[PDB]
């Protein structure tokens, strides 16, 4: 064989393609028993498959805490048909990767390959999904490596941070920590997940999404198997109503005198959550134009190193360590917040500072038109960027048919981009400012303020 | 002032001096040598046999 | 537990193998003086197989002996070669264990925590001199017969019980036919009993690692046996032979009394009697007492003093390097333990008498000087210090 | 087989009774007389059941053994009251064999292998 | 008179198990339709349609590529380069990182502050890279920002200028961040390894370089190396996505003037100074260290050596372990069987580089130091196994994950741009992905054996450890053990 | 296992905040700090006469 400078004589070539090439347009079909199938089709030679249901962390009863953790980590195991051994074989044989991943709301099962194998992939994460066999073994091993996991989780602060801050804030159902406790960790056994699993994955809480195959093929497909199937009514959501708290836990006492940082964070709610869709977009907007930062960080300059909180804080400041912006939207219900991190001597003049800086977003006349320029063309520069993937597609479409029911255009959501304005921000950052504070605080807690206090420096 | 092992951890120098109070190494470039280490313990091991 | 195997080199029944040869940690400044352990072990080994094909065509008679042994080497293919592999491979042994012995006294070996391979040693050499000397006898020749009357009739000068052992040693009133096939029998059984000591005398060193030419811990920098102290061995090996086929081959008489070659007559006495050239210093030793009961109760303390060093408890110092004065000590002394050796192969007049008398002297008073050593030196810290 | 089933057959019915008779004197069932040192597949089979089952085999293990050192047999009530050819382990033992077929099959390696004695 | 098969606490247990296993066993053939366990080689010739790329080289000496899709709506432009930290002078070492951490603060016509706002006002972020033998500048901006990019990239490129006071703030920031990496003692296993087995050779220093160097970095040399190593030839435009090829190169002809034209390539600075393989190692003895961390690397293949799709296929067939991998104990290879079934290691990850003349070929696994000795076992056993024994399945498993690899890495304007342009100075040409296939399915076992036995049998390793590795066995036993006895 | 003393610290460190909020049983830290100097000093400083 020559060296690779020289082209390989007897290869055949297939014909390329146009410079230009139409986009596909996505066609989403149900069935009778509620299974909504959806695809789309692509230019690269990849694709892409993934499976979507609308079971979660918030539908778990306190008999079965901690389900959805092992849920995520028996993904794709010994099934009814095939072994682990098998499942693992075929998955390394046509030579593509495989994931599951699971939140607050919904769960997400995907499966990517080259484009040749698409009935394959259909089929071998249909039936990994629909006929698990919960064999009491591998559940014992997966527990005890999650013992050893939970154990040692310690070395996040940011997570642990905001799930103290998803817990003081919440009272309902939407309270629970996705991740596992000790007692969960020594209540679950394989009975528990498969009553679990029969009782929450039904026909109505399913989509297929597709980034890059033919509809009628991977309908073909995909129609044998799960068209039987039963239909079933949906049950109704639970509800959590927003409770302002406080929380404060010190860190073990063998790593005070290496001179641990203080963290903690702020946090308020909104009424809307996606189904407005004005305002979540707004509150996009208002979280890319607040920003943040890091102090370590090497990448892009486009991050916004000349975003409001950089530059009148930590160029103002310099004893912080890390300032930041952050935002949940979920379904029906959204949340705002602000995570520093500082030295022991700092703390309250950090909260003042926040709340300051918050307050000050909140009066109407504050914000420059070129910063709110900026802001739009950042955050539609970001959603462009971010929908080049095969991944994203795939999870977008899963995640807004689960949503919405319908798919909705990226002009849709670039015109509603556009509308905003300096009265909308300032109006929906009212809107947050009117709700009752929650907080939460890490590292050493007996210099951070009160909570009373703090709320008192605020509206109602 | 920095401890001497610690400054040759973090300094990954590629020039490195060994003892040669006893062997000497060839020049950098050349070949190995183990066909004539072969061709040297083959004359001992006929006369074992 | 691994619960897949790896190598055979670490299973169950390579294992005790495996731990003791080839992965045993070993301190990486060993020297050539370490290495006649094994050289004796090869030496023994030797000794057996030649003997185990020596006892095919001998025969344990009075009348017969002495012609069974020219027929060996005069009728059968290669016999020759047999019997001087044989009669010189004892020399060869005998050598390599002084120096082993020498060796151990140098870097002083016998000091906590290896006193009880000293003391198996000890019994080892014991056991090794009485096999030497029975198996000295068979060929019954003249030195054969009067060596064996000497030494075994000086078990007389012992009170009352005397005669009544010598008597029931010799099987009855002299030393004949009897005392042939019994020492004959006693030849073949007492090597597999020095087999069963030198594996015993082995673990016990194992259990706590060798010494080293320093003396200090060596615990932080060690390698494994194999390959770096196996190819030392294969030296010395090929050096050993080389030397003990230079005396089968072309001297094999020169390490021997000419005496031996004439049988048995026990009425002319030979005007010279002297054992091998291994056994003179202890023959001087025993001669130099103008008294049977101290001659012979002078070699008890030979053995008590060689089996007691290693009890004194003050030294700090184990090798000779750091010790000036008992490093000439340990010259002076080998000098002394030659100049017996040498002694002991001549007439009883003047003037060996004075020079017979005195070297035994200075040997014991090596045993008796080094405790002092010990004190004098253990108050050395506080009067040199910076 | 044909002549193995004991309805058909009519020694391998008397071969039934006498294996019967012999486990039940010493009150164990068939299943306990396999060996985890033998196979090592036994040992995974008894390594997957519940702890319950273990435990009750080794308390019936410790009962024959100790019958059997003091030259005695169970009283005829508690003879009565036993039933061996209950298995807990067959099912097990055939999973286990046909998975290690199966990883034959297809390369791979084994995942436990016996040390060289 | 026995209890029934519920009456006790145990029975109802077995009774249960029982169940479950018959639950468990008889499959649904409807399921079992396509998959199948044993690997076989397939046919891709119906899905590599791809857009065509465009080369075009302009009279002095340039090369412009591009990928034109007309239907996105972002664009990827950039600057590949051909130099690197080999190409110093063993006196400014860490010159390349320096100039490429400064390059964004010069531009007499424009102050750092106002280009840093402009490409924040444009939605689009540019980063940068330097490794021993290629540095990069590229951008990422929105369609109608291409021309604005260029010009930034243009400008940012030829008119540098360099100031004192940021050069100290820079020195000090590069202190800084010299000290930042030195904790994560993955990079420092690999600058070590780098650095013994090129030992007196360009390819042995290091991208940072040595703080006594830093100390004296004044601008002059920055302006040397900038006029010195920046040259038309060797430089290399190339961009993707909603783009023309026509419209790019009008833009850069009439844009890329005022350019060194030294008639210099790389041939001739690799040519004098080769990569010559040692064979050593370097043992840093830690203790306080709760892991230990080694690598073992052969000497390897180059760009243009015709091997290098065989190693990459021998790399794919001794593939990486973790353990949080949901693989576990039947992860196809035979390496990572062995230290997953007998958790020898705490992670493993067969690696594989490529330079121009030289490259590498190794292991790097990671333990506690109660293990080693059966890791080390394990990884040379299986080592020298390839060139032995290699079988069918191992190779078309191998072959199908390498393709499936090498395609859905490419996926993204960014990584598009990245491949051509690298493939356009490695090769001098990008390989279409059906002469990528046709060269991969070409390496059956006699090839796998026979480039085994001419890169892997009885030749000289290096070795660097670090951490609790007094139980490492020391180098003889690793060099014995590259060859068979038994054989 | 003794919440009673548990409780007990816990309001005596919530419910003050002066030289009283101080720690009795101690935490990890201090112990990773303390010696034989540490000591010696405290017992140096605050055993006096009129004490
Ligand atoms: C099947 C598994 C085989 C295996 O495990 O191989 C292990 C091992 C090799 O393992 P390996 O890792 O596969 O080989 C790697 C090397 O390349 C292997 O290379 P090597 O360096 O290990 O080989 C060196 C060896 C090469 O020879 C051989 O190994 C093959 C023969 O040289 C010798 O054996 C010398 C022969 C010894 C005779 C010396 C006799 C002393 C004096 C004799 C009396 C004097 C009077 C005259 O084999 C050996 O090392 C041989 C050891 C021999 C020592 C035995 C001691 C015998 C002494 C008794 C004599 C007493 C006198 C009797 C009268
Ligand atoms: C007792 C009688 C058995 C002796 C042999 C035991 C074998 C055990 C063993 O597994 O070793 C192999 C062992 C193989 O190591 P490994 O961990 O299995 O892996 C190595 C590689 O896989 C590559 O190594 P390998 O697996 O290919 O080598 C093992 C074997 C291959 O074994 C097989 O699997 C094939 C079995 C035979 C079929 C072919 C016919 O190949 C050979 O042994 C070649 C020998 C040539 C044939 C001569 C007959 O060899 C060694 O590691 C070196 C051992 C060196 C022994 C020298 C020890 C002497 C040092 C102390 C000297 C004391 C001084 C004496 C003076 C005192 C006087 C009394
Ligand atoms: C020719 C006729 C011969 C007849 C016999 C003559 C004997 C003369 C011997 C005189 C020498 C004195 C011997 C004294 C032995 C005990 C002395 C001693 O110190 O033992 C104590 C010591 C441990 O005690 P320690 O810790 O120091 O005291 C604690 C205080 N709080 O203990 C230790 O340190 C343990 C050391 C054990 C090693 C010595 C074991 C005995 C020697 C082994 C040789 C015997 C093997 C024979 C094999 C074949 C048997 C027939
Ligand atoms: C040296 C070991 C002791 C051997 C010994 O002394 O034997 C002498 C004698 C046995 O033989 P003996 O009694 O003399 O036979 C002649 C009968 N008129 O001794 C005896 O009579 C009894 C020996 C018992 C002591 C043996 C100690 C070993
Ligand atoms: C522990 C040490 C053990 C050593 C045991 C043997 C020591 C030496 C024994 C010996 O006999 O060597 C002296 C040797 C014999 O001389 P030779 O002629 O046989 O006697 C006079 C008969 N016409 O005559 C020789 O000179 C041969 C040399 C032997 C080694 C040197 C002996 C040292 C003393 C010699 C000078 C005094
Ligand atoms: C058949 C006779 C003997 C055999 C086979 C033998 C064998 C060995 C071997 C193999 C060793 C360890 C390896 C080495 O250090 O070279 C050793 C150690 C030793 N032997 Fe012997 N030996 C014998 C006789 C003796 C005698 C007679 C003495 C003392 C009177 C003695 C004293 C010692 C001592 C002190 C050591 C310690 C080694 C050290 O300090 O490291 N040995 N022996
Ligand atoms: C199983 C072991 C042994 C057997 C069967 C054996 C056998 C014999 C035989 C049959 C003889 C008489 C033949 C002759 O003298 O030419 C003899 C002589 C002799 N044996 Fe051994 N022997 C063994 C071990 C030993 C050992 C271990 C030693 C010394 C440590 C030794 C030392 C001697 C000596 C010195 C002679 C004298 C030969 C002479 O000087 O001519 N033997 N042996
Ligand atoms: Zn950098």
């Amino acid at each position: 064989a020559p060296p690779l400078d020289f082209p390989l004589p007897g290869v055949t070539l297939p014909s390329p393609l146009p410079d230009h090439v139409a986009p596909g347009k996505t066609i989403v079909t149900t069935l009778p028993n509620g299974i909504k199938l959806a695809s789309e089709t692509s230019a690269g030679p990849a694709a892409s498959i993934g499976l979507y249901v609308d079971c979660g962390s918030i539908y778990e009863t306190p008999l079965t805490f901690g389900a959805t953790h092992l849920l995520e980590r028996m993904a794709f195991k010994s099934t009814r048909n095939r072994t682990h051994f098998r499942v693992v074989r075929e998955v390394e044989a046509i030579g593509g990767n495989v994931q599951a991943s699971a939140s607050r709301e919904q769960m997400g099962y995907t499966f990517d390959a080259l484009k040749t194998h698409v009935p394959e992939m259909v089929e071998l994460l249909v039936d990994c999904v629909r006929n698990p066999v919960f064999l009491d073994w591998e559940v014992n091993e997966q527990l005890l490596k999650v013992k050893a996991e939970v154990g040692e989780a310690s070395k996040n602060p940011q997570d642990l941070l905001l799930e103290a801050i998803h817990s003081a804030g919440y009272s309902g159902a939407l309270a629970n920590p996705l991740l596992a406790s000790e007692s969960a960790l020594n209540g679950l056994n394989g009975s528990i997940l498969e009553e679990f699993v029969a009782e929450n994955y039904t026909a109505p809480r399913i989509v297929l999404a597709a980034s890059g195959v033919e509809h009628e093929e991977l309908l073909s497909i995909a129609e044998p198997l799960l068209s039987d199937l039963p239909n079933v009514p949906r049950p109704e959501e639970p509800k959590s109503v927003y409770t302002g708290g406080d929380y404060r836990c010190h860190t073990e006492s063998g790593h005070i005198l290496n001179g641990q940082r203080t963290h903690f964070a702020l946090a308020f709610e909104l009424p809307g959550g996606w189904h407005k869709l004005k305002d979540a977009m707004v509150l996009t907007v208002l979280q890319m134009l607040l920003g943040g930062g890091g102090s370590f960080s090497a990448g892009g300059p486009g991050k916004g190193m000349y975003s409001r909180l950089y530059l009148r804080v930590l160029n103002e400041y310099p004893q912080f360590h890390s300032i930041s912006a952050f935002n949940n939207i979920y379904n029906n219900t959204g949340i705002f917040g602000i995570q520093v991190t500082t030295g022991s001597d700092f703390v309250s003049k950090a909260i003042d500072i926040t709340v300051n800086e918050l307050l000050a977003v909140a009066t109407s006349g504050q914000v420059d038109q070129v910063q709110l320029d900026r802001a739009k063309q950042a955050t539609k520069s970001a959603i462009l960027m971010n929908l080049e993937s095969r991944m994203v597609v795939s999870e977008d479409i899963g995640r807004q048919v689960l949503t919405y029911g319908e798919r909705k255009p990226v002009e849709d959501f670039l015109k509603a981009v556009d509308e905003v304005t300096l009265k909308d921000i300032a109006s929906i950052s009212q809107k947050l400012i009117s709700s009752p504070l929650t907080m939460a605080s890490y590292g050493d807690v007996i210099y951070v303020p009160n909570y009373e206090s703090v709320s008192s420096k605020f509206r109602s | 002032e920095i401890p001497a092992t610690v400054a040759a951890v973090k300094n990954p120098s590629s020039k490195i001096v060994y003892d040669e109070h006893n062997h000497e190494r060839y020049p950098p470039g050349d070949p190995s040598k183990r066909a004539f280490a072969y061709f040297v313990l083959t004359g001992g091991r006929f006369v074992y046999a | 537990m691994r619960n897949q195997r790896f190598s055979l080199l670490k299973q169950p029944i390579s294992s005790t193998l495996n731990q003791h040869l080839i992965d045993y940690p070993t301190p990486s400044n060993l020297s050539y003086w370490w290495g006649f352990g094994s050289l004796a072990g090869i030496c023994l080994v030797i000794q057996i197989v030649t003997g185990v094909f020596l006892a095919m065509h001998y025969t344990p008679h009075v009348d017969l002996a002495f012609n069974s042994v020219e027929h060996v080497m005069r009728d059968v293919e290669g016999g020759w070669l047999l019997r001087y592999m044989h009669a010189n491979g004892a020399s060869m042994f005998l050598i390599v264990v002084h120096l082993h012995i020498f060796r151990g006294l140098y870097h002083a070996s016998y000091s906590s925590p290896r006193e009880f391979v000293r003391c198996l040693g000890v019994v080892i050499f014991l056991l090794m001199i009485v096999t030497a000397f029975t198996g000295y006898v068979p060929p019954w020749g003249q030195m054969s017969f009067w060596g064996a009357t000497v030494i075994t009739s000086l078990a007389s000068a012992i009170p009352v019980v005397g005669d009544t052992i010598v008597t029931w040693l010799w099987g009855g009133f002299s030393v004949d036919n009897a005392t042939l096939n019994r020492f004959f029998s006693l030849h073949h059984l007492l090597p597999f009993i020095l087999v069963g000591a030198s594996l015993l005398h082995l673990a016990a060193l194992h259990q706590y690692g060798s010494n080293n030419p320093l003396g200090v811990h060596s615990e932080m920098d060690q390698i494994s046996f194999y390959p770096y102290f196996y190819v030392k061995d294969l030296v010395g090996w090929v050096a050993f032979a080389i030397f003990f086929s230079i005396w089968i081959f072309y001297a094999p008489n020169v390490l021997g009394h000419p005496d031996n070659y004439i049988p048995a007559n026990p009425m002319p006495t030979p005007p010279h009697i002297v054992p091998e050239w291994y056994f003179l210093p202890i023959h001087a030793i025993l001669r130099s007492i103008p008294d049977k009961s101290g001659g012979v109760a002078a070699i008890a303390p030979v053995f008590i003093c060689l089996l007691a060093l290693p009890f004194f408890k003050s030294m700090y110092v184990r090798s000779s390097s750091f010790r000036p004065i008992h490093q000439g000590i340990f010259w002076l002394l080998l000098a002394d333990r030659l100049l017996l050796g040498w002694i002991g192969c001549q007439p009883v007049e003047a003037p060996f008498v004075t020079i017979g008398q005195i070297p035994p002297l200075v040997f014991f008073l090596f045993f008796a000087i080094t405790p002092i050593p010990g004190r004098v030196g253990r108050g050395i810290p506080n009067s040199y210090t910076d | 087989q044909s002549f193995i089933d004991p309805k058909k057959n009519w020694f391998a019915a008397q071969h039934m009774k006498a294996i019967s008779k012999r486990l039940r004197r010493f009150g164990l069932r068939y299943d306990d007389l396999y060996d985890p040192y033998y196979d090592l597949d036994v040992k995974e089979a008894l390594n997957r059941l519940p702890k319950e089952v273990v435990d009750a085999r080794h308390q019936r293990l410790k009962r024959a053994m100790d019958l059997s050192m003091k030259h005695e047999y169970l009283p005829e009530d508690l003879q009565a009251m036993q039933t061996p050819f209950r298995g807990y382990l067959q099912e097990m033992l055939a999973l286990v064999k046909r998975e290690k077929a199966e990883r034959e099959s297809l390369g791979g390696l084994p995942l436990y292998q016996r040390t060289i004695p | 008179s026995p209890p029934p098969p519920n009456a006790m606490v145990y029975d109802r247990l077995a009774e249960a198990v029982k169940a479950k296993l018959r639950q468990l066993e008889n499959p649904d053939p409807r399921f079992l339709k396509y998959g199948s366990p044993r690997p076989t080689l397939t046919d891709h010739t119906r899905i590599l349609a791809a857009p065509e790329t465009r080369v075009t080289t302009l009279p002095n000496g340039l090369r412009v590529a591009t990928e034109s899709s007309l239907a996105a709506r972002t664009a990827t432009v950039g600057v590949w380069i051909d130099a690197g930290s080999r190409f110093e002078t063993e006196e400014s070492n860490g010159t390349a990182h320096f100039l490429e951490h400064m390059i964004f603060k010069g531009t007499e016509k424009r102050n750092a502050r106002e280009l840093e706002e402009e490409i924040e006002n444009m939605g689009g972020h540019l980063n940068a890279y330097t490794s021993r033998e290629q540095t990069t500048y590229y951008a990422k901006v929105a369609d109608k920002d291409v021309p604005k990019a260029l010009d930034i990239l243009a400008d940012i490129l030829q008119n540098s200028r360099f100031d004192e006071n940021r050069i100290s703030r820079e020195r000090d920031v590069i202190l800084r961040e010299m000290e930042e990496v030195e904790g994560q003692t993955e990079e420092v296993i690999f600058d070590h390894l780098h650095a013994t087995a090129f030992q007196y050779t360009p390819l042995g220093r290091t991208i940072l370089g040595p703080a006594q160097n830093i100390k004296t970095i004044t601008k002059d040399h920055l302006q040397n190396y900038i006029q010195t190593h920046y040259t038309a030839p060797r430089m290399v435009i190339a961009a993707s996505g909603a783009v023309k090829h026509e419209d790019i190169v009008e833009q850069v002809k009439k844009l890329f003037t005022k350019l060194s034209t030294d008639p210099t390539t790389a041939s001739q600075l690799v040519a004098k100074e080769p990569a010559i393989f040692t064979g050593s190692e370097v043992r840093m003895l830690d203790d306080e260290i709760p892991l230990a961390q080694f690598a073992v690397a052969f000497e390897g293949a180059s760009w243009k050596d015709p091997d290098s799709i065989a190693l990459m296929v021998m790399q794919a067939m001794l593939g990486s372990w973790n353990k949080t991998a949901g693989g576990g104990k039947h992860m196809g290879s035979e390496l990572a069987q062995r230290v997953g079934i007998n958790e020898v290691a705490e992670s493993m990850m067969a690696f594989n580089t490529n330079y121009k003349d030289t490259g590498l070929f190794g292991v790097y696994a990671v333990a506690k130091p109660d293990c080693l000795d059966d890791l080390s076992y394990a990884i040379m056993y299986e080592t020298t196994k390839l060139a032995y024994r290699v079988s069918d399945d191992d190779v078309t498993r191998a072959r199908n994950q390498l393709k499936s690899s090498l395609l859905l890495y490419i996926d993204g304007t960014s990584p598009v741009a990245e491949d051509i342009g690298r493939q356009l100075l490695t090769y001098g040409r990008r390989i279409p992905f059906a002469e990528l296939f046709a060269r991969i399915d070409a390496v059956d076992a006699s090839t796998i054996k026979r480039v085994a036995n001419r890169f892997i049998y009885d030749k000289d390793i290096a070795i660097a450890a670090m951490g609790p590795i007094q139980r490492l066995p020391d180098y003889n036993w690793f060099r014995r053990r590259t060859y068979w006895n038994r054989y």
